[PDB]
C-alpha cells in the first residue's frame, strides 16, 4: 500500500507489544461506561426506538392512496422505459425521448403539488425522496446511454 | 435448603462482612440467576445509580416475571441497594464493597487468598489425587456407617452429638448407641453434595453454640470451594477457632492433612463440590450397579430386593413390596427417583429422559398406594333440627379453624377433638341465650 512507513509501523507495534503488561483500571472508566449505557439505552444512537413510530397513523390514508397511485404510475412508466431499453433500433430512440418527456410532465403535474402538500403538512417522512431516486437514476441512465451513443459517432 | 435461603435470613451486617472476601463475592455471584449475572456485569463499572425504570426496560415485557424475581433476589441478598436519586427517582447501584471485591477477584489486586505455598518448599509426605479421593471416600463411608451404627465405624463424640442435634439419630437412653430416625434414612438417600451442604448448613446454624464466627467460617469455606485440587495451602494465618473447624473438616474428609500440627492441607474433590454413575436401570424393574462398597449396596437394598452380588456388580429387582417397605420406613418416592437419576450410568444418559418414564410412573403409583385411605380423628355433629342453626355453628367452627369436613345438604360437620369442647360450650351458650 504505502512506502516503507508500513514496515516502520510494523516495527513500532512489535517494539510496543514486546513489553506488554495487562491493565485493570485502564481498561474502562465510569464516564465511558455511562456514555455507552446512554448510547445503548432505548432512544439512543444505536437503540433508536422511533423508526417511523406511528407511520401507520402518520401521513393519513388519504395521502397514502395518492402515494400508491403515484407509485403505480411511476412503476408503469419506468417499466415501459426499461422495456424500451436497450435501444438497438432507431425507432426506439424517439420512444425513449417521448417516455422521458412523459415522465417529466407527470413529475411536474403530480410530485410538485405533492411536495407542496407535504411541506404544508410538514410530514416527517421523505416519501418524495425515494420516488426522486428512481427518476434520477432513470435520467442518469438515459444521459449515459446518450453519451455512449455520441461516443460511437465520434 | 440452599445457600440463597440461608443468606436471605442473615442480618445486613453479616452480609456486609461476608462481602469483604473476594472469594465470597464470586460464590454469591455464581449462585445468581442467569439474568442477574448480566445485570451485575453491566453495572460492574458504574459509579452512579441507574433509574429503576431504565433497568426494567432492558428486559422485554413477556419476561417481566423473571426480571422481578431476579430483582427481588438481588434486593434480598443486598448485592445492590436502592439509592434516593435526586428528583424523586430511585437509583440502583451495586454495593461498593461487593463491587470492589468482585473486581479484585476478577481483574486482580491485593494479596493472594492464601498466604504462601513455597515457603516450606515441597511436601516431604505429599500424596496423589487418587489417594486423596480414596481418603475422602473412606471418611465419608465411615461417617455414613456410623449413621447406621455398625461397630466398624468409630468417630468423635462431638460428631455424634452434632448428628443428634441434626435430628438424624436420637439417644433414648444414655450410654447405649443412638438409633437412626426416618430423617436419617431420608438424609442417607440424599445425594452426597446435597448431604455435604445440609451438614454444613446445620454446622453454621449451630456454630453460635460453640462461639465461632459465622463470617470467617463462610469465607474460609468459599475459599476452599475455589481451591485447586491437588494443591496445598498454608494453615497459618487463621484464628484458633478456625483451626477447630479445619480439624472437623479433616474428620469429615473434605480436607486432607497428615498431622494436626502440620502447616499444609490438601483440599479434596468433595471440598470443591461443596460450592454446588454406576446404576443401570432396565424397563423390567432391574438395577445393575457397578459398585463394591457396602454403602451403595445398603442404599440400593433399602428400596429394592437384591438378587445377585458379583464381585464388581450388583443385580437387584425393584418390586412393589420392597418399595412399599422403604416408603413405610419414611423414604418418599421423589427421593428414590432423584437418587436413581443421580447415580445413573453414563450409558443411560443417551436416553431422553435418562430414567424410563414407566419405571418412575410405577414407583409414584406404588407410593400413592400406602396413603389411599385418609384418617382424621374428630367429632361429628348430626343433630341439627334447623338449617339456620347448622349454618351458625359451622361459621363459628370455621372461625375457630377446627372444621375438618362439612356437608350443608345433610347438615353434617366434623370438628377436631381439640376444638370439640369449644364448639360444645358455644352450642350450650347459644341454647341458653335463646
Amino acid at each position: 500500500a504505502t512506502s516503507q512507513d508500513i514496515i516502520n509501523s510494523f516495527q513500532s507495534i512489535r517494539q510496543e507489544m514486546e513489553a506488554y503488561t495487562p491493565k485493570l483500571t485502564q481498561v474502562l472508566s465510569s464516564s465511558a461506561a455511562s456514555s455507552t449505557i446512554t448510547a445503548l439505552s432505548p432512544g439512543g444512537a444505536l437503540m433508536q426506538g422511533g423508526t417511523q413510530q406511528a407511520i401507520n397513523q402518520m401521513v393519513p390514508n388519504d395521502i397514502q392512496s395518492e402515494l400508491k397511485h403515484l407509485y403505480v404510475a411511476v412503476g408503469e412508466l419506468l417499466r415501459h422505459f426499461w422495456s424500451c431499453f436497450p435501444v438497438n433500433t432507431p425507432f426506439l430512440e424517439e420512444k425513449v425521448v417521448k417516455m422521458k418527456s412523459n415522465l417529466e410532465r407527470f413529475q411536474v403535474t403530480k410530485l410538485c403539488p405533492f411536495q407542496e402538500k407535504i411541506r404544508r403538512q410538514y410530514l416527517s417522512t421523505n416519501l418524495v425522496s425515494h420516488i426522486e431516486e428512481m427518476l434520477q437514476t432513470a435520467y442518469n441512465k438515459l444521459h449515459t446511454w446518450q453519451s455512449r451513443r455520441l461516443m460511437k459517432k465520434t | 435448603r440452599n445457600l440463597q435461603e440461608f443468606l436471605g435470613g442473615l442480618s445486613p451486617g453479616v452480609l456486609d462482612r461476608l462481602y469483604g472476601h473476594p472469594a465470597t463475592c464470586l460464590a454469591v455471584f455464581r449462585e445468581l440467576p442467569s439474568l442477574a449475572k448480566n445485570w451485575v456485569m453491566r453495572m460492574l463499572f458504574l459509579e452512579q445509580p441507574l433509574p429503576q425504570a431504565a433497568v426494567a426496560l432492558w428486559v422485554k415485557k413477556e419476561f417481566s416475571k423473571a426480571q422481578e424475581e431476579s430483582t427481588g433476589l438481588l434486593s434480598g441478598l443486598r448485592i445492590w441497594h436502592t439509592q434516593l436519586l435526586p428528583g424523586g427517582l430511585q437509583g440502583l447501584i451495586l454495593n461498593p464493597i461487593f463491587r470492589q471485591n468482585l473486581r479484585i477477584a476478577l481483574l486482580g489486586g491485593g494479596k493472594a487468598w492464601s498466604d504462601d505455598t513455597s515457603q516450606l518448599g515441597p511436601d516431604k509426605h505429599a500424596r496423589d489425587v487418587p489417594s486423596l479421593d480414596k481418603y475422602a471416600e473412606e471418611r465419608w463411608e465411615v461417617v455414613l456407617h456410623f449413621m447406621v451404627g455398625s461397630p466398624s465405624a468409630a468417630v468423635s463424640q462431638d460428631l455424634a452429638q452434632l448428628l443428634s442435634q441434626a435430628g438424624l439419630m436420637k439417644s433414648t437412653e444414655p450410654g447405649e448407641p443412638p438409633c437412626i430416625t426416618s430423617a436419617g434414612f431420608q438424609f442417607l438417600l440424599l445425594d452426597t453434595p446435597a448431604q455435604l451442604w445440609y451438614f454444613m448448613l446445620q454446622y453454621l446454624q449451630t456454630a453460635q453454640s460453640r462461639g465461632m464466627d459465622l463470617v470467617e467460617i463462610l469465607s474460609f469455606l468459599f475459599q476452599l470451594s475455589f481451591s485447586t485440587l491437588g494443591k496445598d495451602y498454608s494453615v497459618e494465618g487463621m484464628s484458633d477457632s478456625l483451626l477447630n473447624f479445619l480439624q472437623h473438616l479433616r474428620e469429615f474428609g473434605l480436607v486432607f492433612q497428615r498431622k494436626r500440627k502440620s502447616r499444609r492441607y490438601y483440599p479434596t474433590r468433595l471440598a470443591i463440590n461443596l460450592s454446588s454413575g454406576f446404576i443401570v436401570v432396565e424397563t423390567n424393574y432391574r438395577l445393575y450397579a457397578y459398585t463394591e462398597s457396602e454403602l451403595q449396596i445398603a442404599l440400593i437394598a433399602l428400596f429394592s430386593e437384591m438378587l445377585y452380588r458379583f464381585p464388581n456388580m450388583v443385580v437387584a429387582q425393584v418390586t412393589r413390596e420392597s418399595v412399599q417397605q422403604a416408603i413405610a420406613s419414611g423414604i418418599t418416592a421423589q427421593q428414590i427417583i432423584h437418587f436413581l437419576r443421580t447415580r445413573a450410568h453414563p450409558v443411560m444418559l443417551k436416553q431422553t429422559p435418562v430414567l424410563p418414564p414407566t419405571i418412575t410412573d410405577q414407583i409414584r403409583l406404588w407410593e400413592l398406594e400406602r396413603d389411599r385411605l385418609r384418617f382424621t380423628e374428630g367429632v361429628l355433629y348430626n343433630q341439627f333440627l334447623s338449617q339456620v342453626d347448622f349454618e351458625l355453628l359451622l361459621a363459628h367452627a370455621r372461625e375457630l379453624g377446627v372444621l375438618v369436613f362439612e356437608n350443608s345438604a345433610k347438615r353434617l360437620m366434623v370438628v377436631t377433638p381439640a376444638g370439640h369442647s369449644d364448639v360444645k360450650r358455644f352450642w350450650k351458650r347459644q341454647k341458653h341465650s335463646s
